[PDB]
């Protein structure tokens, strides 16, 4: 994890917002179809981080998309690539 | 105008349209006013201030400046993105997203020279257009083609062959083994050559070499008219005669004319090779003007199967195929992607490499185009010490040797000299065309 | 200099000396390493205007050896020879086919 | 290249199509083999001798650099006169005449840069052209307006307002004494005022303003459109409200529209404007592009009774209001004319000028279009401190007396400023605006 | 309203048009003044008394409840029989008759739910109807199919196909032995696969089928679109490539697009098949909503050719097929025919058996609808172990062995299974789909 | 698995093995039964663009027996043994053709 | 059904279209195989798996469902919320987005009754439409 991408998941949880993220390997990538990653159900700063260095690691070589998630509206208030295969 | 149309802190939304601009201020002015003022220029910005204005929801039809940044290693030079409402532009249509975009900010007297570097067209507004008639895939399909770069060749010369002389290079370049021919930009219905008698010798020509060779074959003919009602008169007789495939020269032609004859395409299954002649009146210099991948994307919207994307910057070309190949398109600055892009599952247009290419150009342009790419040959075909046939063989077999051999796993790079030199050893059509042309 | 002869072509690799067995396991490498579905096609004539020719079988889609598509042309050749057999494959995430090429003529 | 396109001694024939080409060479090529490329790269030029080319007389199409000359007070720049033959173009096309002549020579490598001053049509060719629907003698006979320029109006904000609100904008700027109003540029139909209502809600503004005045009134009703059949929908109805006039974008909807609308413009006695938006994309470097001359040219070919021509270099801009409103042009470098041009009675096509002017200017613009222009005030005649009809009347009275004191021999340029002080001693409408806006 | 509208002793005419209404009262609300409220307000019943009333003839155009009876075991539920005037509905109009039957009484308020059941079509009102384009004797003579149900199949999967992919498994089912492939309901014109596309790969795989086996295929395609004019483009393209058959959804697209496609079906000679998409919306719950049964003899009137009718409450199934292939339909409350209708030589509508068959239903199938019906299996033939050309040759090998056993006298109930068992001996194909799929 | 043959067919009982006299037969009591009247058809192509076949002799309208339709099948066959011939029923009630099999293949 | 249809922690795109609907379960069918089923039903779902399946991407043209809520004082009455992808329908038609959504799912088994209740049109799905011939403003207006 980058200090970049820790400011940002920082920022979405002080905003209230829950951390979602999603996979695509290179061809699925092209095509923009994603596959969603294991859900992260926490608030607190330290576990949401620690789940995420966990999810990069399982889809190494795989694009990752990190969402912030707006739980009232059920809406993506945040995308970002955190991830690309090299 | 800083206060209101300078907004650092803007995040753009996922509706609003993206333009990237390159801009020198005039010395004395700086860089976050001339941003401003591009924002300004481009969407509403006016020396006075009238009643009317007050009638209506200012604030809304407002374009942003969101981010300025100095230019790396040039000096007087500044990036400035712009965000614009989805609201501002007319659905479909190109040419009022350009004319508003491109309509006043280039004469601004603030400014020393302004260069559009790209823009993004949001999902909301791409759905509004038809795209490519047929795209990529459809177009594969439709011509059974499959697993390697389509090759083409331009008739010379450019102007003075009877239509009865025309058909047969036409014919002759065909039956030796390439999928298209082409009209030259230029060739349209001069007093040499009738468009006409051109259409009607050049099916004949196509018929010829399709039932020798067992492919289908093709031949861009050129619709570009000096009416709409002569290009749709042209591209009306092209399907009567059964002919798979049309040219345009959108640029010269226009836009409006352009999607007309795109629509037109779609409900005719004709496919529409572009042709971007008068390109570098616009694109060539890095200061000033529209650079090609605007233009490219505007086709992809407009509509298009082929379009010329030139031959090989390195990185800009690799950069802007992929933006009008691919359906999604990561924001890359080294390959000048300035945004993110996103095209909802509109189809692709083919780019088409061309001139001064020949033989031993073939195994870098499988590396750097790859399947889904048309390779033209102009001179590399009528060049041949042989003539046509042979000479059209020579590239045919040179284009499988590659292909087979980067399958193979083959570095086309390292390995692309001896490749060739393979496969010379049994085509001597081949053997031939290596000896006239040296090596690059 | 020399006339080129008529000839008949059936597109991709057609100009090439015809693929021996161990250059058809290496386009089948390529194919599997792209993930693309190896399908075997066998078809009398050859005709440009058709779009269609008749499928042997089934797609392969857990191929993992080339030698199980190479099995599958083996035995389309004991029963179609007299056919022309082609090898098509389809990349199911652009969702078209990408591979068609001739292996066998009578 | 030199030997054969480079000839110092041809004279150009009275059939021929000259263009005046500015040009850099790279560092090392010499002007004259520079100036050759420039000839052979825009008319057959090819880096292969192929077969076909002896089955053709190739002399016969070829384009000939007759003069080349180093450009006064300026290093490593020269201009290159290049004459190219009657034969080489489709007739009536402005689409193919660019194609030929632009199509490819601004992306040569070993020019820096390019830029093309002018073109001369031969009177062969300028005969296979419809021209302007009118032309200006047959404009002022249609609209009864005798010896003073017409006045305009932009109505502002470009967008925002609803299609009742933009009517009564332009009833009352129509009521107070202007001529036209005009649509801007990037309204087209958006979802904030659909076309079709704007249409229909300015044909009752003209119907209300006129009966009022008793003078013809008008409003360029922008027809720009997506596809040529779009267009011509909106043409349609535009004459169904019996509208006198319609305005069209050329550059962004390109020539081949432009041409169809000006031929259905001809059959229906339409008046078409023309607003010459992207412009300054091509035309405001002075080192690579195309100057607006060469386009103005091609628009009074293409067809156009009004033009955009900016409001004031001055001798170049005095040059092509020549070129455009004339019948015969002598050559004049000063005035940036190239070469001597004939329009063998086509009409003149009325320069439009347009930008951030107001009261005080109205005296020089009198001085330097003279009687056949229209001028036109945005915010001149929207931003009187009394809204837009004494706005318009203001502009009006301003216009009248110095075309008064033009007549009576008084020279508008020292005497300028004391002939609207006078008439403001009358006129409290004009009095306002002469208090708002400050002297130049 | 009791004393006007419900008239028990009316005996209605041959030329009245009579509806069935199954309702529940509110409770307080008697069932006779419920039911002389349903004839009311599906007529002329009003809140207030208007002077405008006594300018016509009142009694005239008022719609009569003749009779009201206990649906048996079951509370608070009612049928009531109403007859109209022949002189309430517009000739020729499907829309008409339901705007006036179904336009109003539904939200009654004094009715907890109501739902009509059954309607009597009077042979005066079926004369000025169409009917079927050419319905079922003349539909088997068009594609010399006699003696035995017609098999058909739908493509899967739903979406993701790409035109020449959805051929292919087209062309591959069809050469299996089907004499119909289909579109799915939701194919229209999505970006992944264009309707024009589509409609030119599946043409070219009906010729290569049919060139092959030597029977006429087919295949319904889907013309159902967003307007009439985008509908009638699709129907006249395929006609065009020479296609039998299209198909429409029309509950979605409604009755006014429906009716006008089955004039053009009969303008043109092709068949129409029709698709119920939405119908579960309207038809599933008993006690609310209009019953399919009536919905089948409605488009019986508008057109169509064939209709999905489910695939087997049962009784109420073999009645409603009876009322859209016979002429004449004797009253039986068993199968739910409420009314007595004749057709008055108005050809029948083809039933089409769909969704969740495999081979093991075969002989129940051919044992319920007979040879007057099509029988659609989607998964049931591209599901088959050895792919969609076998697959359906299993199908058309289940099928002739029933017709055959069937014709020969065997029990279809009873020897079922033993028939198919028997056919799988000599049917590689047929014993590897009773291998897979269970028996029922 | 196995791959389709590529094989001519002729409409209804074609994917069944030929017709024994026995077969054919046990349908033409069914059409006696139905009261659909016989009639034997012959045709030297099947194509199925082409409606009409030739009609051999007569429709069998007052038909008791179904050997009296095996007897003018056989005749048909001799006489045109190159041909394919067809039996085709008629329900004169509803005005149109119910039945109609291969019976012959040259 | 549920392991592939039933997502409970998709969070919708701006570019989906979301339907509403209120369902009984048949008694025995527990809520979120119901759930499950209505989104397979209204989008792909299917009694056997086709060879011609996997020439395609299967989750690519999926509908999911991505939250199921009990009705307030209602007994075994849910609302089911489904996503459905852009790409599903064609442009411009009204007529499409009913045959996709509502085409089958109302006759499906398992489910008691079925009824929408709302239809969430992604703003890149409305811009395909015209909408009103004039609206309200121009209505008044004229």
């Amino acid at each position: 994890l980058s200090s970049e991408v820790i400011t940002q998941v920082r920022s979405l949880l002080n905003q209230g917002y829950r951390i979602g993220t999603e996979h695509a390997d290179k061809r699925r990538f092209r095509t923009s179809s994603w596959q969603p990653c294991a859900p992260i159900q926490s608030t607190n700063e330290r576990q949401v981080l620690s789940e995420l260095e966990n999810c990069l690691s399982e889809h190494e070589g795989e694009y990752v998309r990190l969402l912030g998630i707006d739980t009232n509206t059920r809406s993506r208030v945040f995308e970002a690539l955190i991830q690309r295969p090299d | 105008y800083k206060l209101t149309y300078y907004t650092p802190d803007y995040t753009p939304k996922d509706t609003d349209l993206l333009a990237a601009f390159r801009f020198s201020p005039q010395p004395g002015v700086p860089a976050d006013e001339a941003g401003a003022a591009i924002a300004a220029e481009s969407s509403t910005g006016t020396w006075t201030t009238v009643w009317t204005d007050l009638l209506t929801d200012m604030d809304r039809y407002k374009g942003k400046c969101y981010h300025i940044e100095p230019v790396q290693g040039e000096e007087n030079s500044y990036f400035a993105f712009i965000a614009y409402p989805l609201d501002l532009f007319e659905e479909g249509s190109v040419t009022n997203i350009l004319t508003s975009i491109v309509g006043n900010v280039f004469g601004f007297k603030a400014i020393r020279s302004l260069r559009l570097e790209d823009i993004r067209f949001p999902v909301a507004l791409v759905k509004t257009f038809q795209g490519p008639p047929h795209g990529i895939q459809v177009e594969r399909d439709l011509l059974n083609k499959y697993g390697r770069p389509m090759l083409g060749c331009t008739i010379k010369p450019k102007l003075g062959l009877s239509a009865k002389n025309y058909g047969r290079a036409v014919y002759e370049c065909l039956r030796g083994g390439l999928d298209f021919t082409k009209d030259d930009e230029n060739i349209n219905s001069q007093p040499f050559q009738r468009w006409r008698d051109r259409f009607l010798f050049v099916a004949d020509a196509i018929h010829k070499s399709q039932a020798e060779t067992g492919e289908i074959k093709g031949h861009y003919l050129n619709v570009t008219a000096p009416t709409c009602e002569e290009m749709m008169k042209r591209a009306e007789f092209a399907k009567e005669l059964g002919m798979p495939i049309i040219m345009h020269d959108f640029l010269t032609a226009g836009f409006t004319a352009n999607t007309t004859l795109a629509k037109w395409c779609r409900d005719n299954g004709v496919l529409l090779h572009i042709h971007r002649a008068m390109h570098a009146v616009i694109d060539r210099q890095r200061n000033h003007g529209i650079h090609f991948r605007v233009l490219a994307k505007c086709l992809r919207l407009s509509g298009g199967d082929h379009l010329h994307s030139g031959t090989v910057d390195k990185a800009s070309t690799l950069g802007f195929v992929d933006l009008m190949r691919e359906d999604h398109i990561e924001a890359d600055r080294s390959r000048g992607v300035f945004f993110t892009q996103d095209w909802a599952s509109m189809p692709g247009v083919l780019p088409v490499a061309s001139g001064g290419i020949h033989v031993w150009h073939m195994p870098a342009l499988v590396e750097i185009f790859g399947d889904d790419s048309v390779l033209q040959f102009g001179g590399g075909t009528l060049g041949h010490p042989w003539g046509n046939a042979p000479g059209a063989t020579a590239n045919r077999v040179a284009l499988e040797a590659c292909v087979q051999a980067r399958n193979e796993g083959r570095d086309l790079y390292r390995e692309g000299g001896d490749i060739l030199r393979e496969a010379g050893k049994w085509s001597p059509e081949l053997a031939a065309a290596l000896d006239l042309w040296k090596e690059i | 200099m020399k006339t080129l002869p008529k000839e008949r072509r059936f597109e991709t690799f057609s100009y090439l000396p015809p693929l021996s067995d161990r250059q058809i396991a290496a386009q089948i490498e390529y194919m599997i390493e792209q993930g693309f579905h190896p399908l075997i096609e066998f078809n009398e004539h050859s005709n440009p205007e058709e779009f269609y020719w008749t499928m042997w079988k089934l797609p392969l889609f857990d191929c993992k050896s080339p030698q199980q598509v190479l099995d599958e042309v083996r035995e389309c050749r004991s029963e179609y020879g007299d056919c022309y057999i082609r090898v098509a494959g389809f990349d199911n995430i652009k969702q078209c086919q990408t591979v068609s090429f001739i292996v066998h003529r009578p």
